[PDB]
RNA sequence: UCGGAGAGAGGCUCGGUGAAAUAGACAUGUCUGUGAAGAUGCGGACUACCUGCACCUGGACAGAAAGACCCUAUGAAGCUU
RNA sequence: CGGUAGGGGAGCGUUCCGUGUUAGGGAGAAACGCGUGCGUGAGCCGCGUUGGACGAAGCGGAAGCGAGAAUGUCGGCUUGAGUAACGCAAACAUUGGUGAGAAUCCAAUGCCCCGAAAACCUAAGGGUUCCUCCGCAAGGUUCGUCCACGGAGGGUGAGUC
RNA sequence: GGCCAGUGAGACGAUGGGGGAUAAGCUUCAUCGUCGAGAGGGAAACAGCCCGGAUCACCAGCUAAGGCCCCUAAAUGACCG
RNA sequence: AGGGUGAAAAGAACCCCCAUCGGGGAGUGAAAUAGAACAUGAAACCGUAAGCUCUCAAGCAGUGGGAGGGGGACCAGACCC
């Protein structure tokens, strides 16, 4: 009972090429190639989903500080944030941020009635 | 050609008229909701669309340089050149203003740093590093100095590049960008003008 | 550098530069027109306008001076006969370059030589 | 659709001749004047030419017999060169090693196209953008409209 | 002496218009004689 | 010393024919730092339009031959008493 | 509930056999190439084009059963590159002819080179290369109407060599 | 106790010592950490130092080590030297 | 080392380019996107056409974010380049 292999082989292989069908140059169109890059295109996924999370966290933040330091001379996002929890109040920096964009009006709303 | 190219180009302006009828875009001030509800720009982080950050759009800025600390302005340029100044903040693209800097040649500096600072270039030669101060580059081409102040605090890479230009510095006092209004620049710092 | 040097090599060394020049020279006013490369044409000019003036002063000594040129007694007996009746008006210049399509296998570029 | 009638596909193949060297001369070629193309094909300084030459006269005159157009209209339209079948010699060299010298052919293909088939039709749409003649619920606009298929 | 690697793609395509427009010139050249030879050249 | 000039055969340009060893992938800068302790690829700076052709060989621990030195194998083989 | 050597458990596919000369199939199977379905994955599942006759499941069985590495191996095709080279520095030139086309084939005229050879005979060896007419795909380091090339027909005569 | 493995080149750091020249990213033992086989954050880059042990998703939140002029998240915060 | 036009040679009369080769109409055939280099015809490699897009850039070529532009004869905050 001989074995051919035949179909087994590409028909794997085209779904590995399918990945890194908008590749550039050799990784694109080389087997051995393809199978040692889309690997790595994965890695780098994973890992970049992680740095996702606490990137735009840290894009909101500058944000956040951006908007509230053009309040009074010398009010400054770390104060901004304590005061919050003195306060009792959960807002998230997300929301808090783009707000800040969306309708800065509301930020200064927020600004106005958490000093007292 | 005549026929084919104006006939065309009735084509194209129907064809651009069709799509800008089709979603609308404001600009800043605003509120909350409007009456687009599309896409949620709400719950996904705000990213600008080109028509906010044209640069005619932009702010002006001039420092008057005089009897100043060099390190200490720069930062401030710094910051009002890369938006961070702004709500309205991100980090790929430049939504930041302009600055002018009048009187580069008056701007000072602390302790023994008129003599002791060197500023380097090295042609790219197996000799030539060419080693001058402060103060004798000063005498001949003082504008340098606050621009390769600026330039070190500025992102170095393609964006670093684009928004370098924006700096405007000057060796005298009068400016030729008077049709702009560039207001005065607002200065975080204490230390900041020399204690004289 | 070749500066203010004036020869035509034709390709070739002395040995056999002058002895295409000569032949070239021969045939060239035994037949009348020649057709040839725009090089060997070109250099040509020397040796024809050389000769045909050589032909001028019909002399025991320039007919020798002619003879030991031409390598055939038979022509250069035509020309001091023929030349100055037919060229005895004209005052130099007794050739003529026409220029016809380059030689097919090696595109060498080709040109016509005749009296004018 | 958009053609189909515009054209005739000469295809005169096996020309010993490499593939990069027949396009030296093809890629000058693709879209002139047939008339301009012969005058080119001649006074040209490669052998590369003398089958294209061959070829292009072929393929007019297949066009002025079988589909009966005048060659005073019509354009090369898609010029093509493709590698053909590699023949391989074995020749000797220094010290006993010996290495392949290959005899290259190529497969010359020859698509001609009349200006003005669908003229009649597109000079008609010289009638200027809002216009929509909606006759048999769309008609014939299928004649090379060039500039836009925006009909959503 | 010896490649470290091959140019492999987009370089060679690259280097090959280039010769190709060597071509082109020579194409250019011979179509301006076709002129010349209609009419005139004494 | 101390080079110089010239002749041929190449080299160079045009047309015709048309190889090679090499080659993980190559979008393949310099400086200093770093690291398997000697980096185009890692950090900071500096420099730098894109692309041919002619010339030159400092580097790619360039290519070539699973070091022929050195040592290991309870390997092989010659030669000696 | 990180995990190399390494051990244990649970699976997917490959060809062939039983069921099965099953249904499904020239109103389109195997294949081949694409999917805005599915799964933890190996893989599965529907699609209408190319394709032109084979052949799913499910429950079971058996192996030439899964590849990227072996300076593996066979075949294809690149790169270097339209680059190096074109096999002595005796040397060619012209006119005419032949022909679809000639620097290169034939003729003439020049010129030049060999001449104890680059001349003419033999021995060995080749083994048809000799001559004629035809052809030019391949061969000839270019071309080629030409050839020691391809096709067709012929050709070697001894008492004394 | 049954069945059935790999390992038997280790490396650095702290301490206790030997050898060395109380030289070595040196060598050899003893006790423990990490790497080896361990991602992430701090240390510019930087196996072996510090923090902390990655089942998977979230465009939520609190913190460790370490930090808050700009490149580049957070005080151009405070009071005394 | 080198198998597979078709059921049947029905293997392409005639016309055009034309010295040949080969090609396009015609004709045969279920099919000639079966034409003798002929059956299914994957990849590398070589092109041609369309959509977007690089000439102050620095790059193991991806990845997270995504400016501006383009769609698919099927009206999507959806999807693709």
């Amino acid at each position: 009972t001989r074995v051919k292999r035949g179909y087994i082989a590409r028909r794997r292989r085209k779904k590995i090429r399918f990945f890194a069908s908008s590749f550039r140059g050799a990784h694109s169109r080389l087997t051995r190639t393809i199978a040692q890059q889309k690997i790595r295109a994965l890695v780098s996924a994973h890992r970049d989903r992680d740095r996702q999370k606490r990137d735009f966290r840290r894009l909101w933040i500058t944000r956040i500080n951006a908007a509230i330091r053009e309040r009074g001379v010398y009010y400054n996002y770390s104060k901004f944030i304590h005061d919050l929890y003195k306060r009792q109040l959960l807002l998230n920096r997300k929301i808090l941020a783009q707000i800040a964009i969306l309708n800065p009006n509301c930020i200064y709303m927020i600004y106005n009635e958490i000093i007292k | 050609t005549k026929c084919t190219e104006e006939w065309r180009q009735l084509k194209e302006a129907v064809k651009k008229e069709f799509a800008i009828p089709h979603v609308p875009l404001d600009q800043r001030w605003m509120f909350t909701l409007e009456e687009a509800t599309g896409p949620d720009i709400w719950n996904t982080t705000w990213y600008p669309k080109s028509a906010d950050h044209v640069p005619t759009d932009k702010k002006w800025y001039v420092v008057d340089a005089t009897d100043l600390i060099l390190g200490r302005m720069a930062s401030t340029i710094a910051i009002h050149i890369r938006g961070k100044n702004l709500a309205s903040y991100t980090p790929s693209v430049d939504m930041g203003a302009f600055v002018i800097v009048v009187n580069a040649d008056k701007v000072a500096v602390s302790g023994k740093k008129r003599t002791q600072k060197l500023y380097r270039r090295h042609s790219g030669r197996p000799g030539g590093l060419k080693e001058e101060t402060f103060d004798q580059l000063q005498k001949r081409i003082p504008e340098r100095i606050i621009e390769h102040a600026v330039r070190g605090m500025l992102p170095k890479g393609r964006l670093g590049r684009y928004l370098f230009n924006h700096l405007k510095v000057y060796k005298g006092a009068e400016h030729p960008h008077q049709a702009q209004q560039p207001i005065d620049l607002p200065l975080r710092d204490k230390r900041i003008r020399v204690e004289k | 550098m070749k500066h203010g040097r004036k020869i035509h090599r034709l390709s070739r060394p002395a040995d056999q530069r002058r002895a295409l020049l000569r032949g070239l020279t021969t045939q060239l006013l035994k037949h009348g027109r020649i057709k040839t490369t725009r090089a060997k044409a070109s250099a040509m000019r020397k040796y024809v306008d050389k000769m045909i003036t050589l032909a001028k002063e019909g002399s025991l000594h320039k007919r020798r001076q002619a003879l030991g040129f031409i390598y055939e007694k038979q022509i250069v007996h035509a020309l001091f006969a023929e030349v100055p009746e037919r060229y005895g008006d004209r005052n130099g210049g007794y050739t003529r370059i026409i220029r016809t399509l380059p030689r097919r296998g090696d595109n060498a570029p080709m040109a016509y030589i005749e009296l004018v | 659709e958009p053609g189909k009638c515009d054209e005739i596909t000469t295809r005169g193949y096996s020309i010993s001749m490499s593939v990069d060297k027949a396009r030296r001369v093809i890629d000058q070629i693709r879209g002139r004047s047939y008339a301009e193309t012969l005058m080119i094909l001649e006074l040209m300084p490669y052998r590369a030419c003398y089958p294209i030459f061959k070829l292009i006269y072929s393929a007019a005159a297949n066009a002025s017999h079988n589909k009966q157009f005048n060659k005073a209209n019509l354009i090369i339209s898609k010029a093509e060169v493709n590698k053909g079948i590699t023949l391989k010699k074995v020749k000797p060299r220094a010290r006993g090693r010996s290495y392949m010298i290959k005899r290259p052919t190529c497969h010359i293909t020859i698509v001609l196209r009349d200006i003005t088939h669908f003229d009649s039709y597109d000079k008609f749409l010289e009638s200027l953008t809002p216009k929509k003649l909606i006759a048999l619920l769309g008609l014939m606009s299928t004649g090379r409209r060039r500039e836009l298929l925006c009909g959503r | 002496a010896v490649p470290k690697k091959r140019t492999s793609i987009y370089k060679k395509r690259i280097r090959k218009n280039i010769w190709k427009k060597k071509g082109y010139w020579a194409a250019l050249k011979a179509f301006s004689l076709a002129k010349s030879l209609s009419t005139g050249n004494s």
